[PDB]
């Protein structure tokens, strides 16, 4: 002889997809549309609460994707369009007074550029990178995206640093972290949390190696969204960090000359002092140290009494056959072959870089970016916190892999699920209306 | 087992005050409603009064609606009852039960669980 | 605090009820995702007014329990089980719970509407 | 169904006002439609709530009957007209109707607030 | 008129509370403001909902006033005081009352359900 | 045969057919097209 | 025909170099001027 009672404000939530605002504490990532986030943001554990996550069908991470995008070309939008630097170039190359094994990395072409004023045209000299220019057939090259799209310039008063960004639930939803040490990625998370916003979480732009994100909390993780299936990517997120060092040693002297009204190009001037090779170094111990770690993981997975080989990537565009990363302002493209090339049977070491100014982000194929060059000798210190590997018998081998960036954003939402509050329900009481 | 140990009061004038405390353990006592029910020397049991788990809610015999007042103290794990103006027709042994009420969300009760021993309270 | 008892048993939880409805409501994606989460609490809040119980949080209704839906015992329900648990063993009956509510309520309005039409 | 009642008489159609209530509520020109259809609800549940009617879809009132506004039989109005036919006869009161069931609910809540304040 | 009342007493303003509750319902950034303004709109409802005075404009309650907050008498408050001085003497109270009209409710709603309970 | 006003001379006349008129209508050339780049990721498409 | 209401006996403090008003109105009108501008000749050709 029970009755239906209807509670409003249940403690209960179904899985959606919906849109999370944008908080934040000139810059690219900075935003005057993120709310400020909150001085003391509250964290409720949900006690005795088991929710099944799944880091590969998180809609946060398409959503930060599309954000990221949507800001790097609105910062792009009002900036100068260097649709005249698609002419005819004549390039020598640099040939600085001394003798470096780096001839023809740097060229030095001449071209005539628009000015102010319609009726007259300026020639200019201007050093490009070789990985810039390609050769029409002094000698006749263009720059690389002339074929393909046309430039927009960035704003150089407008940084590239990453900075936290913090995705906070709208009214109605709430964000559950999961916080259960050593979780791969998927199923049952017993240590679920309600927040309302996500830590600050840097939008940054790497492949093969995750740089400035989170460790953790007791052992290496590999996660992968099919472990045995070859086309997935496998995502290594460290406990202990790798501390890299990358410069550009060249004193670069940055020039600058009117292309129109209103209009400026900023290009590479010169080179002051000897010339030399961007790099990056890495503790060679400390590598050594966490390869044995990946590889007594990934053992976990593949075989006690089986062989785990690291191999350099087998192909494709430099985005990612190198490593790609920004700091400084300026476009590294690191070898990383010198990393991953050993086999794993039962003092320091130096990445090659070459920097590049015409950059094609997020995939896409007919939006091109040159990136000003900037004045002096640049260095940057940054954490490894994680690998991107894919795999190829006895013998297994992994290959850094990468250049899908919302691999990234999954190295830092894996914890975050966004749920519908379901505020009403029904239930047998011993409770009669009049 | 569960226990329920009545202090009181002995003999009072005609027309004054006393005050019951019922102490209890044995079960949670958050848990259950509880009741008064009073016996005459020479009679059979009445319901006095009753009050919810909580405390919130008090039910009375129209008769003692402007005498008794029952009250809980859910920390102390105590149940008191205060009459005022006692009549000559209210001597009698007071007993604690446990029972006779649940809140909603338990099954239906409309009886009395456990007893305690009785204050006796004469006049 | 928010959610906080959503691992703890459906009576110990309904103690909790405002906690959750003040936190439900507290360019033009932003504008969707705010449209919708108010036509969502409006629905909510209309949902409950058909029913009768526009201005409460714990609402008792005319509606019987089948036994049908679930014949657990109630102790089984308010202090063995979670909401998260009730919600998914009853979530193919809510249509037709919210349909016997909607007809009883207008019953009741009906009823009400002919009680005051008595000089 | 929705808008089903809307040929049939006003007594029928009385029996199915909470399928309009449900259908009621179910780039920038739709967000301003939708901010729009939101604020036109909220306008009605605030002046039903204004005349004491918040939760009710058949709401009694103490305002009577004028009969300068129609002097129908009750016959006329519930079993011989529509909904469309009445609201054509009286949309030139609705104003001074509204303004009286608006007067009687502040002196039926000024009258609850004094009842109440006897000990 | 709309805030017309502002300057006169507590009590006299008392009696035109719905010229103001009429009032306060009535591209991107206007939707925002539309949409905001919404949003306040229904969290002042849902607040006296979760008070349990969803449908009205003067609505009473079980929690005393404690002295703490103002020592002053009724005629003090009443007849020589306007609303915009009350508001700015208790603006530093106002989160204590509104946190113990929420537990009274709660203490209500829980009360009503056991009664109802009762064969 | 509807009209907003059928005397006015200046207003359309739409006539709704209770049966339809098939229509075959082609192009019958055996056009060949052809393309070329006219600027970085622009390309001009014309009758060849 | 607008309505307004005097409000006796209410003093309220104003400060016009806090008004928000005021920047509204200069957002407002500076929006107004460019979007009158934007669909209208660019003589980029003039620059000669
Ligand atoms: C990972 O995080 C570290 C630390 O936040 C990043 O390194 C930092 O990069 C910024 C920007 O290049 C450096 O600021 C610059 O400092 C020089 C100092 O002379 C100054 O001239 C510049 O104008 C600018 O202020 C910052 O010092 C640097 N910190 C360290 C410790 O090196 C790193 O870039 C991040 N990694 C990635 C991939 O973004
Ligand atoms: C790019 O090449 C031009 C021409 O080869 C360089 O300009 C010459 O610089 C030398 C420096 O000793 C002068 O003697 C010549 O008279 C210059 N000729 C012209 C036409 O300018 C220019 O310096 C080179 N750019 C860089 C960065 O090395
Ligand atoms: C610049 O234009 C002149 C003709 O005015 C031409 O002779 C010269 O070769 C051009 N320079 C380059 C680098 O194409
Ligand atoms: C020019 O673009 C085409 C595709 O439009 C591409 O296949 C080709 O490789 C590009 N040229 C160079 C030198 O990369
Ligand atoms: C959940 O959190 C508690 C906090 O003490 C911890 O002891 C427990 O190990 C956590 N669960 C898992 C699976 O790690
Ligand atoms: C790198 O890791 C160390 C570990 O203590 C931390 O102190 C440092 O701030 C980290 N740096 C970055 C850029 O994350
Ligand atoms: C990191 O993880 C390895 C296992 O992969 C463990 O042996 C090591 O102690 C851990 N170090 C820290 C600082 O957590
Ligand atoms: C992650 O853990 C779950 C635990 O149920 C397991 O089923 C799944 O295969 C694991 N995946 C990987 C890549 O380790
Ligand atoms: C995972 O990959 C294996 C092949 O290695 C395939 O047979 C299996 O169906 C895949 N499972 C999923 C869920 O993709
Ligand atoms: C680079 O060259 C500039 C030239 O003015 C000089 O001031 C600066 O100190 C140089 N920096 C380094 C690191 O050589
Ligand atoms: C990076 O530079 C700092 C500067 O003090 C140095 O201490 C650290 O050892 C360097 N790391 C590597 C891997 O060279
Ligand atoms: C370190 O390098 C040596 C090189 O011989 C290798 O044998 C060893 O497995 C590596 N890892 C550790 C943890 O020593
Ligand atoms: C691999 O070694 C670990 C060491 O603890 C052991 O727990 C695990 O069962 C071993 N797996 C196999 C397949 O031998
Ligand atoms: C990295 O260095 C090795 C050295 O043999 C070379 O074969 C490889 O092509 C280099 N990687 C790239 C991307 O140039
Ligand atoms: C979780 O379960 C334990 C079981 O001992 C219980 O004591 C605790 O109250 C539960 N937590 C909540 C929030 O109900
Ligand atoms: C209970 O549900 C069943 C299945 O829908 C139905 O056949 C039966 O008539 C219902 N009983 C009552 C009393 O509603
Ligand atoms: C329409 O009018 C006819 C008249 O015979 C009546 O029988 C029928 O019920 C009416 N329809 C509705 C929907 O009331
Ligand atoms: C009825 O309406 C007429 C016309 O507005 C008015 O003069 C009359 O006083 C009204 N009677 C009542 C009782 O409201
Ligand atoms: C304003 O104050 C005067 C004082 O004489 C009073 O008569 C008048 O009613 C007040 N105005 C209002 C609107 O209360
Ligand atoms: C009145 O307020 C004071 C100060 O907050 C507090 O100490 C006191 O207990 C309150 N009294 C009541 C009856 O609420
Ligand atoms: C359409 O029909 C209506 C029927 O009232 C008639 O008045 C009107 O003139 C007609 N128009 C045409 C164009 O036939
Ligand atoms: C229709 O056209 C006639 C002229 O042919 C004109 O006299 C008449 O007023 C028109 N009516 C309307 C409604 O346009
Ligand atoms: C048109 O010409 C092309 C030339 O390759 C030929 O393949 C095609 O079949 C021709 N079609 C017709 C309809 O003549």
């Amino acid at each position: 002889n029970l009755w239906v009672t209807v509670y409003y404000g249940v403690p209960v939530w179904k899985d959606a997809e919906t849109t999370l605002f944008c908080a934040s504490d000139h810059n690219v990532w900075a935003t005057h549309a993120c709310v400020p986030t909150d001085p003391n943001p509250q964290e409720i554990h949900l006690e005795n609460v088991t929710e099944e996550f799944n880091m590969w069908k998180n809609n946060m991470v398409e959503q930060m994707h599309e954000d990221i995008i949507s800001l790097w070309d609105q910062s792009l939008k009002p900036c100068v369009k260097l649709t005249p630097l698609c002419v005819t170039l004549q390039c020598t190359n640099y040939a600085p007074k001394l003798r470096s094994m780096m001839r023809g990395e740097i060229k030095n072409c001449s071209f005539n550029m628009t000015t102010e004023l319609r009726d007259k045209k300026q020639k200019v000299y201007s050093l490009f990178y070789r990985l810039d220019v390609v050769q029409i057939n002094n000698k006749e090259y263009r720059l690389i995206n002339c074929n393909t799209s046309a430039i927009t310039q960035a704003c150089p008063k407008v940084s590239f640093e990453p900075i936290p960004i913090h995705y906070c639930a709208p009214a109605g939803f709430a964000i559950l972290k999961c916080k259960d040490k050593k979780f791969n990625g998927t199923g049952p998370c017993q240590n679920v949390s309600t927040v309302q916003c996500t830590h600050g979480i840097k939008p940054v732009v790497s492949t093969q190696l995750l740089l400035n994100g989170s460790l953790a909390e007791e052992e290496v993780i590999i996660r992968s969204e099919n472990i045995t299936n070859n086309a997935k990517n496998i995502l290594v997120q460290l406990n202990t960090s790798v501390q890299i060092n990358c410069t550009r040693p060249s004193n670069n002297t940055v020039k600058s000359i009117r292309i129109g009204p209103g209009q400026a190009f900023y290009y590479f001037g010169d080179v002051l002092g000897h010339v030399r090779m961007a790099h990056c170094n890495i503790s060679k111990a400390t590598w050594n140290e966490t390869l044995g770690k990946v590889v007594k993981q990934l053992r976990k997975h593949f075989g006690n009494n089986t062989i785990i080989r690291f191999a350099q990537s087998s192909g494709g565009d430099l985005e990612v056959t190198t490593h790609s990363f920004n700091c400084g302002g300026e476009f590294f493209y690191c070898n990383t072959s010198g990393l991953f090339n050993s086999t794993w049977i039962s003092d320091s070491l130096i990445l090659p870089c070459w920097i590049k100014q015409i950059i094609n982000m997020w995939q896409r194929i007919g939006q091109a970016m040159y990136a000003p060059p900037i004045q002096g000798v640049i260095r940057c210190v940054s954490n490894i916190t994680g690998l991107i590997l894919t795999r190829d018998s006895t013998t297994e081998t992994f290959r850094p892999g990468g250049g899908d960036m919302r691999d990234n954003w999954r190295s830092e939402l894996y914890k975050y699920k966004v749920v519908k509050i379901e505020p009403l329900g029904v239930a047998p009481t011993r409770c009669k209306r009049r | 087992e569960v226990q329920l140990v009545e202090t009181g009061g002995g003999l009072v004038q005609p027309g004054g005050s006393l005050k019951l405390s019922c102490r209890a353990s044995g079960y949670t006592f958050s848990s259950f409603a509880m009741s008064w029910v009073r016996q005459a020397p020479g009679k059979g049991l009445e319901w006095v009064s009753l009050i919810n788990d909580r405390g919130g809610l008090t039910f009375y015999v129209d008769s003692v609606k402007g005498r008794f007042t029952i009250s809980r103290d859910n920390s102390k794990n105590t149940l008191s009852l205060q009459m005022h103006s006692l009549r000559d027709g209210d001597t009698a042994v007071y007993y604690c039960a446990t029972g006779g009420m649940s809140s909603a969300l338990q099954s239906s009760k409309y009886y009395f669980d456990f007893w305690g021993q009785g204050a006796l309270v004469t006049v | 605090g928010f959610l906080g008892a959503a691992g703890s048993t459906m009576g110990a939880a309904s103690m909790t009820l405002t906690v959750q409805a003040r936190n439900l409501l507290s360019g033009i994606k932003q504008l969707q995702a705010r449209v919708l989460a108010v036509e969502h609490y409006l629905r909510d809040q209309q949902l409950l007014g058909i029913w009768g119980c526009s201005g409460k949080l714990i609402c008792c209704t005319n509606v019987p329990w089948n036994s049908s839906w679930s014949n657990r015992n109630l102790s089984e329900i308010w202090d063995n089980m979670t909401w998260l648990q009730w919600d998914k063993e009853i979530s193919n009956y809510t249509q037709i719970i919210y349909g016997l509510l909607e007809e009883s309520q207008n019953q009741q309005e009906k009823n009400e509407q002919d009680l005051l039409a008595l000089d």
